[PDB]
């Protein structure tokens, strides 16, 4: 039936993409050594979609591991569930990237990408039907985001119909993991905003700030951040996955969030959120998971949506609820707020209610927002790329590459243009 | 003799669908497994085998297998032929174009064949029921495509529908206004009468009447049952005065290009008001014509009555129903076009509205069912076409429709034919 195939970038990607596997494994029930313990067949009724069945019944998940620093894919083989995925689609020459986005892209990762390819076509071929793709990286990191850009590239290339969304990592506007990051993030961006369908913007300080905050967390790792992102991923995928009022499809979410073909960018959001101990203090309706949804602190991407108006909003639902409390909190929640709202898009709220909610809630839901703050993401981008690109600093590495200076040019200008049709609408 | 083929497109439908054919099933005394352990005007709406299994007329169409399959998970797939339900591999995504035109096509001719077999086991054939969400991409695009082909394969037989009508405050879909005004452009051109119904206004209707908690679709789609049920039961069983879909066509569309007969369903009422409540012909009439108990939030004061069609059933008895017409006849907030000398038709039924089991409804001995036009309806047309003006105005939304086959002067073209509605309605006002 309806399938969707997900492609893992190399290091966060494959980590993200093993905690995403590690949620829909316990969604599903399927044990790490492929066996289905669930207990109801909702479990494996359209499971298809992210899995295939092997000659023992034993359920292959549906993806793909790409990486230059194998390391972290043996570190995915050593990890519990990495005897789910078959030796056949672990795909890794032995290079750094340096967090050089054009050594990753034009060079090395080239060498690669043809396997990675011709895999695709495995799974695309034994796809009864294919919805689209998915690709969990960073943008920042050579591998990432050079494979990922070639990747979805190459892949709209053989499947321009098909639905291709990613879920990348975004610099973080005050401190920083790695330098030269703007020039990755400019023209990973650039390839990202003309060839794929949508992206999910997600920063690692929003998720520390909600975590800290909200979880009132101590000493946790970047396995609950991605736990959360695989969470929301989960949630779409929820939609997709199981049955409700107003099922919304991806694309159907892709045509409703994306009023304009150039500006796609999302701000991923989950409720509820509640420390342990606190929930007690807290009950279950959906007032309370559309106040921390619309909360500004509960976004998961770095900004501000106060500065800014929203062309388009899609709240999914889990669980048992009333499409009463979902309409009326819409309309008030839109009613008060307005201004918020951009004025020539009536009703810019787009509703989806599964019935099956996440394991241990009662109910929970997902928010993706489209506001300028993301304008604001790439006027930060935009100046820091600017910065360090005026003094041409580690500039030789790129052009070293073969990298020509024209295409920053470019990719800047692209930018510049992506952030002024931001303000355009507004 | 009399038969009519059901017909259920998108989520909306098959669901409204499921309610009204477990209704039927109670009604008729039927099981789930198409077994029943004088109705034969249930032999109008179901076929019959060598076994004495009698399945329902009707065609389930999902351009995604979604709610079909869980049809076919459900108690009712020992009832359905499996031919009967349909399933594509994805759906419209909100987008009249696919419904109507990319996905559609590949499908409508075997639904539309299907139909034809269904209409061929007929001794007789009045017309089709088409439940479909206004709006949504499968139920729009795919409704108006098979209304059209409908139209031109069955020629004068009757076509009627149930649409669930944009709301005005709230919205499941940022797009519904482009599928809205296509579909009535293109279904307008086809429909005979259409059927409208706002769910905000059902909403507001069972929360203040019924005096329940925040509802869901369900009991949603049983209010909707019941009202087609109720018509239904006009035709399905022998009262004082028995009604042809064909007489509904002739009383509620004065001209061809206006037909939107709002319904209204009374009483409707909690089991425990039941008790204090005095059920009268009058009061039920009263209730029928208050602004507050329409299935639409369209405010009826804002306009005329053009036609008016009242439903009974239970115990009714036409001389306190004839005094009650007259006694809503004096009242003059209750205002009716110059040129109608009556807009009144009475149907009369022996059968009783009867309640599901694990229904939020009280019971009640008669209940009364209005179906009639009015011009606040033109008011909310103009409503639908001014959201449709803004983000037309602005482009949004519409490279999907243009790169999946649609052409703006399409758009153009519905958009001046609901100009052409509005004056339609505004000129027939006078
Ligand atoms: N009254 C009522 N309306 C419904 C119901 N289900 C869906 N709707 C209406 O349908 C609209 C949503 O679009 P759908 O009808 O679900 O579209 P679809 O059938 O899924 O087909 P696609 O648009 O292609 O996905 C909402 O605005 C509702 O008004 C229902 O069970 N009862
Ligand atoms: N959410 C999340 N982000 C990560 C994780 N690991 C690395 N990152 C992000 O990735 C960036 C580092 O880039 P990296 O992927 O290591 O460069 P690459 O080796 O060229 O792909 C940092 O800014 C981090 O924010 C992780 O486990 N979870
Ligand atoms: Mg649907």
């Amino acid at each position: 039936m309806r399938e969707i195939v997900h492609i893992q970038a190399g290091q966060c990607g494959n980590q993200i993409g093993a905690k995403f596997w590690e949620v829909i494994s316990d969604e599903h029930g399927i044990d790490p050594s492929g066996n289905y313990v669930g207990d109801s067949d909702l479990q494996l009724e359209r499971i298809s979609v992210y899995y295939n069945e092997a000659s023992s019944h034993k359920y292959v998940p549906r993806a793909i591991l790409v990486d230059l620093e194998p390391g972290t894919m043996d570190s995915v083989r050593s990890g519990a569930f990495g005897h789910l995925f078959r030796p056949d689609n672990f795909i890794f020459g032995q290079s750094g990237a340096g967090n050089n986005w054009a050594k990753g892209h034009y060079t090395e990762g080239a060498e690669l990408v043809d396997s990675v390819l011709d895999v695709v076509r495995k799974e695309c071929e034994n796809c009864d039907c294919l919805q689209g793709f998915q690709l969990t990286h960073s943008l920042g990191g050579g591998t990432g985001s050079g494979m990922g850009t070639l990747l979805i590239s190459k892949v709209r290339e053989e499947y321009p119909d098909r639905i291709m969304n990613t879920f990348s990592v975004v610099p973080s506007p005050k401190v920083s993991d790695t330098v030269v990051e703007p020039y990755n993030a400019t023209l990973s961006i650039h390839q990202l905003v003309e060839n794929t369908d949508e992206t999910y913007c997600i920063d690692n300080e929003a998720l520390y700030d909600i975590c800290f905050r909200t979880l009132k967390l101590a000493t946790p790792t970047y396995g609950d951040l991605n736990h959360l992102v695989s969470a929301t991923m989960s949630g779409v995928t929820t939609s997709l996955r199981f049955p409700g009022q107003l099922n919304a499809d991806l694309r159907k979410l892709a045509v409703n969030m994306v009023p304009f073909p150039r500006l796609h960018f999302f701000m991923p959001g989950f409720a509820p959120l509640t420390a342990r101990g606190s929930q007690q203090y807290r009950a279950l309706t959906v007032p309370e998971l559309t106040q921390q949804m619309f909360d500004a602190k509960n976004m998961m991407a770095a900004c501000d949506p106060r500065h800014g108006r929203y062309l388009t909003v899609a709240t999914v639902f889990r669980g048992r609820m009333s499409m009463k409390e979902v309409d009326e909190q819409m309309l008030a929640i839109q009613s008060k707020n307005s201004s918020y709202f951009v004025e020539w898009i009536p009703n810019n709220v787009k509703v989806a209610v599964c019935d099956i909610p996440p394991r241990g809630l009662k109910m929970s839901s997902t928010f993706i927002g489209n506001s300028t703050a993301i304008q604001e993401l790439f006027k930060r981008i935009s100046e820091q790329f600017t910065a360090m690109f005026r003094r041409k600093a580690f500039l030789h590495w790129y052009t070293g590459e073969g990298m020509d200076e024209m295409e920053f040019t470019e990719a800047e200008s692209n930018m510049n243009h992506l952030v002024s049709e931001y303000q355009q609408y507004q | 003799m009399r038969e009519c083929i059901s017909i259920h497109v998108g989520q909306a439908g098959v669901q409204i669908g499921n309610a009204c054919w477990e209704l039927y099933c109670l009604e008729h005394g039927i099981q789930p497994d198409g077994q029943m352990p004088g109705d034969d005007s249930f032999n109008t709406f179901f076929s019959e085998t060598g076994a004495g299994k009698h399945v329902p007329r009707a065609v389930f169409v999902d351009l995604e297998p979604t709610v079909i399959d869980e049809v076919r998970t459900g108690t009712y797939r020992q009832l359905f032929h499996p031919e009967q339900l349909i399933t594509g591999k994805e759906d419209a995504a909100n987008n009249y174009a696919r419904g109507h035109y990319t996905i559609g096509k590949e499908i409508i001719d075997l639904v539309l064949d299907r139909i034809r077999k269904l209409a061929d086991q007929c001794t007789g054939l009045q017309g089709f029921l088409v439940f479909h969400s206004f709006g949504g991409g499968t139920g729009s695009g795919f409704t108006s495509l098979l209304m059209e082909r409908l139209s031109v394969d069955y020629g004068k037989k009757s076509k009627l529908e149930f649409s669930i009508y944009p709301a005005p405050q709230v919205s499941t879909a940022v797009v519904e206004p482009y599928n809205s005004i296509l579909t009535t452009h293109t279904t307008l051109e086809h429909s005979d009468c259409a059927f409208m119904v706002d769910n905000e206004a059902i909403y507001d209707i069972c929360r203040r009447n019924l005096d329940i908690e925040r509802p869901t679709y369900t009991n949603l789609n049983r209010l909707i049952s019941q009202i087609v049920s109720s018509i239904t039961a006009s035709l399905r069983f022998d009262g004082a005065l028995n009604v042809d879909l064909t007489e509904f066509q002739t009383n509620l569309v004065p001209y061809p290009r206006i037909h939107f007969p709002l319904a209204t369903y009374a009483p409707v009422i909690s089991a425990e008001k039941a008790y204090h409540e005095q059920l009268s012909v009058a009061e039920i009439t009263n209730a029928c014509f208050e602004p507050a108990n329409q299935m639409v939030k369209c405010d009826p004061r804002h306009g005329k009555y053009m036609a008016c069609c009242l439903l009974y059933r239970g115990d009714v008895v036409p001389k306190d129903v004839n005094a009650a017409i007259a006694t809503i006849k004096t009242k003059r907030s209750i205002q009716f076009v110059d040129w109608c000398p009556t807009g009144f038709k009475v149907g009369i039924n022996y059968q009783p509205p009867t309640v599901v089991p694990g229904g939020d409804l009280a019971k009640v001995q008669r209940a009364v069912c209005m179906l009639s036009n009015t011009t606040a309806i033109a008011e909310a047309w103009a409503r639908l076409d001014h959201k449709f003006d803004l983000m037309y105005a602005k482009r949004a939304f519409v490279h999907w429709y243009v790169g999946e086959g649609m052409e703006e002067g399409e758009f153009s073209e519905a958009r001046e034919d609901m100009a052409a509605l509005e004056k339609d309605y505004e000129e027939v006002g006078v």
